[PDB]
């Protein structure tokens, strides 16, 4: 039996043509007060795979130990270690959904919401969720918290369902990606304008971008809104 | 915990542990087994350099397990005390669990399980021990009477016998035991059991102690007296 | 003196070779495997008159449709026996069926080798493990105490082993009737034992699947026997 | 001689003598042959028996849906071993749903024999096992050994009179390695092969076991009638 | 549920519902409450259906160890016990078990045992155990006599059952008969109430706070 | 204080044929008023032409029927590749169930294939591991919608023969696997149309003595 | 391993013997003799202690009897330190009795679990037995007056006269020819003194080789009174019986 | 479970056990037996939970008699109850205590008086002239005071006995469907069949 101290909020990810998309703001809440701010959310596994994590803090830090040692692990005696027996993103999900689900079998779970985002051997785009409860479902489009509450809906605007992926080109789904993290930074009370996005691409391969802002923002109609009611002045 | 494998195998297949334990029953003081047509008897032998023993307090050879059944023995004699309170542990748990006591045929095979335990287990060395268990089962009246030996091995028997010159009297109740009659009377069976003894004992005075069983738990343990008639008419029918 | 789990020069676990032995000196034990049943028969071998031979439990039980005959240390069985029908009643309770007669033998054979220093020796006793089930139909086993064990068509095993096997080498064929199996098993018994066979130091029995695992009356016997002797003297 | 009592005793030469018996029994085992091309791995195995009324024993362990093995010595102490593979292959399964590599089921193998010859009590695995297996690198053949060592090999054979058929594979090897998408002419150059360790006895049909895996093709075992092709 | 099981001149009665509910909802109407343990032993099944129906068949395995052991079919008594002496270990854990162990052997005779979760064990000639016990009590009672025939004592069984399931919510689906006498027990059928309960309130003409 | 259940809401359906049955289960996960997934695969084939479907916390229910799964696996090992009876599985999902008495696997989980004469067989369970054999059982969120459903439409319960004054009863028979999968994708529909939790998406697993075919049908996504 | 230097205590013999108990005996046949007498109103404990130097500190020294509880003593034969391992132990046997049945313990019951635990040691565990030989000595209201004797191999038997130690072949052959039923406790104490002064391997008995008790019924109506006899108190009695 | 009394009189010592046993709103045996003899010349009725009643007198009784087996010898009542009392001391510590309040008549054969010992689920262990566990007491006791005499004949307590019942038959509010009278006396234990 746990309780969430230090925080992180929305993880929003979604597939494109020849890949995924995931994203989340660099915030560490403390309850109301947003303690830190250089807290990077998404965790790269190999060349090929990033989970973003949102939940507490210190659970996350130890999720990130156990995925540095699996990466270790994975090359002992293994001549294949960066080739045909490399990390796959299912292998790296399968692990951590195994660990979730114990976990809150004895009781003590890792306070976190997971998405595991990346590109299989084959190519395949992979993207599921996996939460403190062991509960795992994949789609098109994932997010956490708040994100599942206002992201979900606009990116499933881009990719409704299955066959709509590969109409869908990696410009279309960053845009559509960055407006989300907007929308959220309106709307969410514990999150920040400063955000991390990553891009994981069958022929590109996977690209990081840190230190990301929120821009293209609309304040200016406030200045119109005087009062709750009648208030004219 | 001591884990070492004192019961082994030797090349011509034999466990050596085992049959030591055999040899120190055939040291042991002779006892005898015989039932009877509606009666089992167990007849016992007690070595006759040990005077001014105190017999109210000394150990008698012949141990109730439960009201219904008896178990004599030959052998080492602290063993038997902890297989006799094994299977008196596991008489009351079997009519604790059962509601009904236990057959002189179970209570045998646990005992005998027992004893074959500790033929395979680490550590611990085999029972110097074979026993005569009799009685009645519940609510029958056919004369039960079961050997066991250190090996685990038991089996059922008309009339049987242990310890030292246990072949000589086994060869005289080979003889004189009929299968096809046993001993019609209570009378009849206690005297063929003191008879059998008395090939082997040396005197009939308190060298040998009887142990009467009839069924519905009706066990008694026959005086010095009244087993030194049965002693008195065998040596004057002898005189012949 | 030596470990209990060493290798001999040979490659051999001196313990299992030796348990061996133990089991040549054992009393005969027989089984004939037919596609009307398997029979099992057994050497009582009573030590002296005296031992009521009834009580003799060389043949056994292990579920309705699965029996098991022993020879040599008969005391090492009981453990073998209660963990063998453990295992088929448990195995009915898992998976509402009947046990395979081969999955069975295995988990007996399981606990052989679990010895050393667990157990403190291997086991001093040979089974013949005979039984029905519907993939396989009727089968014998031959289950060691070197964790090792053959399915076989006919099996001797004891101490006139050796002469019985060459027997059935010679006497069984494919076509064999449980009649003629039955009368196989007491006419090969009453060659290597010691003493004169009768109903009283020998006992037969056997599986079916329609009649399960049957132990045979001393009066069933008694004719199978009368009838053997009359077929001999025929010719 | 005085060193031979347990397998933790080193001789003054440095030799381990218990592990050496344990060798020695997988001498005595039947022969079973073991070679692979690019695309499938094989498995042959002479299966012997205790006499005419009773049956073969079986020398092939399925060990998961891409891997299995081939044994020779003791069958018991094969049973564990394959029961292990079938446990860490399962493992790999259920908690990365990722099938184990042959490499690592070899290393696995090797260090559970291994701490069976360092420690007091125990002893050693008295049998050998020839390993196959199709993962994603490919076809695999690996050599067990109850000393401990694994070695992945194109071909190779272990058992009694296992030098005739080890001989003809090391001749036969540029020939049989390039048998790609093609099961029974990879199976027909192992019952060749095997039939190098045969004396005074020949091939029947409940005497050969083969086993095969590949790209397209699970671990399957052959044995009765559907052996009768390769005779 | 509702169960009975009763003794009598001609041997043992005994009858059950088939209904099974989660709070309200009706979740069966085919249940089977009589576990068939071996040829001469019956179990009842009320409460906990999973715990009923788990260690009920964990006892006829139990049963069926015991006569390989001592090559004799185990006791109407002893059976019982090894059921209340396991719920027993599992007091206060949360298992609910109503159970009725009936059965002949030779030296008992017809005998039933009343075995629940919380340890309870009797020996009695009639018992009606589940939610409308009180139902089928009060039938069973007032119509029962030790010198019924095995035709009015199947019927009383059944009748009493019916009247339950009427009555009692929770109770309703089926009626399953059965009859344990010296040679072992006899199933009598399965009696669906849909039909039963018309047929029932036009031949004897009982039930007449019903609509006809 | 931390709840370690949750509801994932969906709704599941087996019904039984002569030589033939199916196991249907909609493909929406959610939780709370959150879709998670439109497209979640909870019915599966486990082998042995056995197919299983444990609804109700997800988390539950992919650890039995992955438990399920390796029990078959090991079942094949053990036992000389003996296919697993579905009368066999059952049992042994009880025993999966029960094993967790104290900590059950918060599921109703059903399982559909041949039985040992070739005929239809759906078994259904609940969430500690009792067990009843069934022509027809809806389990999960819209249980109570269908179920009901079913029992006029497959078991023909409360319609009786026209004219025969209520006396005679509409008389059982086996369904065609064509008459089924409507019953199948009506009563979805239906449960759609009036379940909130129930949607998207339609997936149906026939199991005949040749196989397990699968079938989807579109669902309304509100 | 191990195996190399391991005695093997729990074994048969060929012959059928346990060696280490064999041996054990052996050890207890040069220990000083102890002699336990059983009278009909009551007992008497003697035994010798071991060749004793005159610098030794007799009065406030315990070597062969000690106390169990208030009706049961014994007298020890072989290593004393083992004695009192087996001492202790029946002092905590006899309080946990009594603890539960709210009743001095039955003398034979007592006897019985102190035997017991010797047989454990040659049966099980690997070790070596106790080198010890006891004489039991106590009353209770079931068969009043009881002397037993248990030794390593944890047979144990009761008596009406019995010696322990060395000597005791010589020992029982004066007892078993003196002893007879209707005897008395003065009586018994001369006897025991007598024989004890004839089997000794001293040039001749005196009160600092010596160890002496009575258990009678002397106390006051119906109750039981342990006399460990002082240094002085035996001086007086080896005068009294015309010893020294 | 419910009412248990006990009269120790001059030569014997009475028993008195309801004979209704209730689970909900149905009685469901109304012969119950609520005892169990210990040996020949002891004998412990019991009440309290369901289940813990059986198991606790029957567990009991296994350990008395092994006793009995193995030192060919009768337990005096005293030692009994000591042991019992043990017993019920060590089992309120426990994870789950046993609770059952008992009643211990028993016949000292060696001082040739009866004595009963009244023990409840704590290990409360006293003697007394009569005794009662549950709200029988209430009723009991104070009817006891009046009319009990220690002199008094078996048959004075049976008369004595059947006085309490009819005030607990008239003034307690369950049915407890009568009661089963047991003597326990130097002879040993009989029951009365006629109450
Ligand atoms: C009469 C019919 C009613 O009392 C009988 O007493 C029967 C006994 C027969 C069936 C053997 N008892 C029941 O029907 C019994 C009543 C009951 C319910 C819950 C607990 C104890 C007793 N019903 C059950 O046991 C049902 C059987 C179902 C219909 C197959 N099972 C449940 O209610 C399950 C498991 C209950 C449970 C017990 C112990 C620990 C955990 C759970 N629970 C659910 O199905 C929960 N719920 C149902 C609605 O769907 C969402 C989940
Ligand atoms: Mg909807």
């Amino acid at each position: 039996t746990q309780q969430p101290i230090v925080t992180g909020t929305s993880v929003i990810s979604m597939k494109y043509d020849n890949g995924v998309i995931i994203a989340a703001d660099n915030l560490g809440s403390y309850g109301s007060l947003l303690r830190f701010n250089g807290v990077e959310r998404l965790i790269p596994v190999g060349d090929n795979t990033v989970v973003g994590i949102s939940g507490d803090i210190s659970d996350m830090q130890h999720i990130e130990r156990l995925l540095k040692d699996l990466v270790t692990e994975n090359a002992y005696d293994n001549p294949l270690a960066d080739a045909e027996e490399a990390l796959e993103p299912s292998y790296i999900f399968e692990y951590l959904a195994t660990v979730m689900y114990q976990r809150r079998s004895k009781m003590n779970p890792l306070w976190n919401a997971i998405i595991v985002a990346g590109v299989q051997s084959n190519g395949d785009q992979f993207l599921r969720y996996v939460n403190l409860l062991g509960v795992t479902y994949s789609s098109p489009t994932l997010a956490t918290g708040f994100g599942a509450h206002m992201a979900n809906p606009l990116l499933r605007k881009v990719v409704d369902r299955e066959s709509d992926i590969p109409k869908t080109t990696v410009q279309v789904a960053e845009e559509a990606i960055v407006n989300a993290m907007r929308v959220l930074y309106y709307r969410d009370a514990r999150s920040s304008r400063n955000f991390s996005l990553a891009i994981i691409d069958k022929n590109t391969g996977l690209t990081f971008k840190k230190n990301l802002q929120v821009e293209n923002m609309k304040w200016d109609f406030a200045k119109d809104i005087k009062g709750y009611g009648t208030q004219k002045i | 915990g001591y884990d070492r494998a004192l019961s082994i195998f030797s090349p011509d297949g034999h466990i050596f542990q085992v049959e030591y334990a055999l040899e120190a029953v055939k040291r042991g003081t002779c006892a005898v087994g015989v039932k009877g047509k509606n009666c089992v008897v167990l007849g016992c032998e007690r070595r006759s350099t040990l005077k001014l023993q105190d017999t109210r307090i000394t150990p008698s050879k012949v141990s109730k397990i439960d009201s219904h059944v008896v178990l004599s023995f030959s052998g080492l004699n602290a063993d038997s005390r902890i297989l006799i309170e094994k299977a008196r542990v596991e008489a009351q748990s079997h009519r604790l669990t059962l509601e009904d006591p236990v057959t002189v045929e179970y209570l045998t095979r646990y005992v005998a399980g027992v004893q074959q335990r500790y033929t395979q287990s680490g550590g611990v060395r085999p029972f110097g021990v074979s026993t005569l268990i009799a009685g009645f089962d519940p609510r029958d009246d056919e004369p039960k009477l079961y050997q066991t030996e250190p090996s685990g091995i038991y089996s059922s028997w008309s009339a049987q016998t242990i310890g030292r010159n246990s072949k000589t009297v086994r060869e005289f109740l080979e003889k004189n035991y009929d299968r096809k009659e046993p001993p019609a009377t209570v009378e009849e069976c206690v005297k063929l059991t003191v008879r059998s003894l008395l090939e082997v004992v040396q005197t009939g005075a308190k060298n040998i102690e009887i142990t009467v069983v009839k069924p519905d738990s009706d066990i008694v343990a026959l005086s010095s007296e009244e087993i030194n008639q049965y002693v008195t008419q065998i040596e004057q029918e002898k005189q012949e | 003196d030596r470990g209990v789990s060493t290798f001999s020069p040979e490659g051999r676990l001196f313990q299992v070779e030796y348990s061996l032995e133990a089991i040549k000196l054992g009393s005969t034990a027989i089984g004939i495997a037919t596609k009307e049943g398997v029979v099992l028969g057994v050497e009582k071998r009573a030590t002296s008159p005296l031992l009521e031979s009834d009580s003799i439990e060389k043949i056994v039980e292990i579920d309705r449709h699965i029996g098991c005959a022993m020879s040599g240390l008969t005391a090492d069985a009981r453990s073998m026996i209660e963990h063998a029908r453990t295992a088929a009643v448990t195995h009915n309770l898992y998976y509402d069926e009947d046990i395979n007669v081969e999955s069975l033998t295995q988990s007996v054979c399981d606990l052989a080798l679990r010895f050393g220093e667990l157990m403190s020796r291997p086991f001093g006793v040979a089974l013949l493990i005979a039984g029905h089930d519907a993939d396989d139909g009727y089968q014998l086993f031959h289950a060691e105490p070197s964790g090792t064990f053959y399915r076989y068509n006919a099996k001797a095993i004891g101490s006139g082993s050796e002469g019985a096997q060459a027997e059935l080498l010679n006497e069984w064929h494919s076509s064999l009737t449980l009649k003629e199996a039955e009368l196989l098993v007491l006419k090969i018994l009453k060659q290597v034992m010691e003493e004169k066979l009768d109903e009283n130091n020998a006992q037969l029995s056997c599986i079916t699947k329609q009649d399960g695992f049957k132990i045979y009356d001393n009066e069933k016997t008694a004719e199978l026997i009368k009838e053997l002797k009359e077929k001999e003297a025929a010719e | 001689n005085n060193y031979d009592g347990d397998t933790v005793t080193f001789s003054p030469t440095g030799r381990l003598f218990q592990v050496e018996y344990a060798l020695e029994a997988i001498k005595q085992g039947s022969v079973t042959v073991g070679l692979r091309s690019n695309t499938h791995a094989v498995l042959v195995a002479l299966k012997r028996n205790a006499d005419e009324l009773s049956s073969y024993q079986k020398k092939i362990i399925k060990c998961d849906e891409h891997m299995g093995l081939s044994l020779a010595g003791l069958a018991p102490d094969a049973r564990v071993l394959s029961n292990y593979l079938r446990q860490q292959c399962n493992y790999s399964s259920l908690v990365f749903n990722r099938k184990l590599a042959v490499e690592r089921a070899g290393h696995l193998l090797c260090d559970k024999a291994q701490k069976n010859t360092q420690s007091y009590g125990g002893r050693p695995y008295g049998v050998g096992l020839l390993i196959i297996g199709y993962d994603k690198s490919g076809a695999h053949l690996l050599e067990f050994q109850p000393s401990g060592n694994v070695t992945e090999l194109y071909g190779t054979a272990i058992g009694a009179r296992s030098q005739g058929a080890k001989t003809y594979l090391e001749r036969t090897l540029d020939t049989f390695i390039k048998i790609d998408g093609n099961p029974d002419e990879l199976i027909k150059a192992g019952v060749e092969a095997i039939s190098q360790s045969l004396r005074d006895e020949s091939l029947t049909v409940d005497n050969l076991s083969i086993a095969i895996v590949g790209k397209d093709t699970p671990f399957t075992i052959y044995d009765g009638e559907a052996v009768a092709k390769y005779i | 549920t509702t169960t009975l099981a009763f003794r009598f001149q001609g041997g043992i009665i005994v009858a059950v519902n088939s209904r099974a509910t989660a709070g309200n909802w009706v979740a069966s109407q085919t249940v089977k409450k009589v576990i068939e343990i071996n040829p001469f032993l019956l179990g009842t099944m009320a409460g906990g259906a999973a715990d009923c129906q788990f260690w009920e068949t964990w006892l006829g395995s139990q049963c069926r160890l015991h006569e390989l052991r001592e090559k004799e079919r185990i006791s109407v008594a002893a059976a019982s016990k090894i059921l209340s002496n396991l719920v027993y270990q599992y007091k206060g854990a949360g298992l609910s078990m109503g159970t009725m162990i009936c059965g002949y052997t030779r030296k008992e005779g017809p005998t039933i045992y009343y075995v629940d979760s919380d340890g309870t064990r009797l020996k009695g000639d009639i018992f009606c155990v589940g939610s409308g016990q009180t139902f089928a009590y009060g039938v069973l009672d007032s119509n029962y006599k030790w010198d019924l025939s095995v035709e009015d004592a199947l019927y009383l069984g059944k009748r009493s059952i019916l009247a339950a399931a009427h009555r009692d919510a929770y109770s309703g689906g089926s009626v399953n008969l059965y009859h344990v006498t010296e040679d072992g027990w006899i199933y009598h059928g399965n009696h669906d109430v849909g039909e039963l309960f018309w047929k029932v309130k036009e031949e004897e003409g009982s039930f007449n706070n019903v609509i006809g | 204080q931390f709840n370690p259940y949750g509801d994932n809401g969906g709704t599941i359906l087996g019904i039984a044929g002569e030589d033939f049955a199916v196991l249907a289960g909609d493909t929406r996960n959610i939780t709370d008023y959150s879709i998670n997934s439109r497209y979640e695969p909870k019915v599966f084939d486990c082998g042995d032409n056995i197919v299983m479907s444990a609804n109700g916390f997800a988390a539950d229910g992919d650890a039995l029927v992955k438990r399920f799964k390796n029990s078959v696996k090991w079942y094949h090992f053990d036992h000389n590749d003996k296919k697993l009876s579905i009368n066999s599985a059952a049992r042994n999902i009880q025993h999966l169930l029960y094993g967790k008495r104290f900590f059950p696997y918060y599921v109703h989980t059903i399982i559909a294939g041949l039985d040992e004469d070739g005929k239809g067989a759906v078994y259904s369970f609940d969430p500690v591991g009792s067990y009843e054999r069934e022509q027809c059982r809806a389990g999960g969120a819209a249980a109570s919608l269908i179920m009901p459903f079913l029992d006029n439409q497959v078991n023909f319960k409360n319609q009786y023969e026209p004219g025969t004054n209520g006396k005679v009863k509409k008389p059982l028979k086996y369904l065609s696997v064509e008459e089924v999968i409507k019953l199948v994708r009506d009563s979805f529909t239906s449960a759609t149309e009036r379940h909130i939790q129930v949607g998207d998406g339609l997936e149906i697993l026939i199991v005949t003595k040749d196989g397990v075919r699968k079938e989807f049908y579109e669902l309304k996504r509100d | 391993g191990s195996r190399r230097y391991d005695s093997r205590t729990t074994i048969f013999s060929p012959e059928g013997r346990l060696y280490q108990v064999e041996y054990a005996l052996e050890s207890i046949s040069h220990a000083g003799t102890a002699i336990g007498i059983m009278a009909s109103d009551g007992i008497v404990l003697a035994a010798e202690r071991k060749v004793t130097s005159t610098l030794l500190e007799q009065d406030t020294s315990t070597e062969k009897l000690y106390k169990l509880n208030d009706k049961i003593a014994v007298a020890v034969a072989g290593l004393t330190a083992d004695a009192e391992i087996l001492i202790n132990t029946a002092r905590i046997h006899a309080q946990n009795y009594l603890k539960t049945y709210n009743e001095d313990i039955p003398v034979e019951i007592l006897v019985r679990r102190l035997s017991d635990i010797k047989q454990g040691y040659t049966q099980h565990g690997g070790l070596r037995p106790f080198g010890v030989s006891f004489i039991y000595a106590g009353y209770d209201d079931r068969y009043g007056y009881q002397l037993y004797t248990s030794n390593p191999s944890g047979n144990y038997t009761g008596w009406k006269a019995i010696s322990v130690g060395a000597n005791t072949s010589a020992a029982q052959t004066l007892l078993q020819m003196d002893y007879k039923d209707d005897m008395k406790v003065d009586d018994a104490i001369e006897l025991a003194l007598k024989t004890l002064s004839k089997t000794t391997d001293s040039s001749a008995l005196t009160y600092d080789r010596l160890e002496f008790a009575t258990i009678r019924k002397g106390a006051n109506d119906g109750e039981v009174y342990q006399k460990i006899f002082k240094p002085q108190e035996i001086k007086d009695i080896l005068v009294k019986t015309g010893i020294t | 479970m419910d009412i248990i009394l006990g009269i120790r009189v001059q030569d014997s010592v009475i028993l008195a056990s309801s004979k209704a046993v209730t689970r909900g709103i149905s009685v469901l045996k109304d012969s119950d037996d609520k005892t169990r003899q210990l040996s020949p010349h002891t004998l412990m009725s019991f009440a309290g939970e369901a289940g813990d009643t059986v198991q606790f007198a029957e567990y009991i009784q296994a350990n008395i008699q092994l006793y009995s087996i193995r030192e060919d010898y009768e337990l005096s009542p005293q030692a009994v109850s000591s042991f019992v009392r043990q017993e019920l001391a060590k089992s309120i510590r426990s994870r789950r205590p046993y609770q059952v309040n008992v009643l211990i008549g028993g016949y000292d054969k060696k001082k040739n008086k009866p004595e009963l010992y009244q023990i409840d689920y704590l290990g409360t262990k006293v003697e007394l002239p009569y005794g009662a566990h549950g709200y029988s007491g209430f009723y009991t006791f104070s009817l006891l005071d009046h009319h009990y005499r220690p002199d008094m004949t078996t048959e004075e307590g049976l008369d004595l006995l059947k006085l309490c019942v009819q005030e607990l038959e008239k003034r307690m509010p369950m049915d407890f469907k009568g009661v089963i009278v047991k003597i326990v006396d130097k002879d040993g234990i009989r029951q009365v069949d006629d109450f």
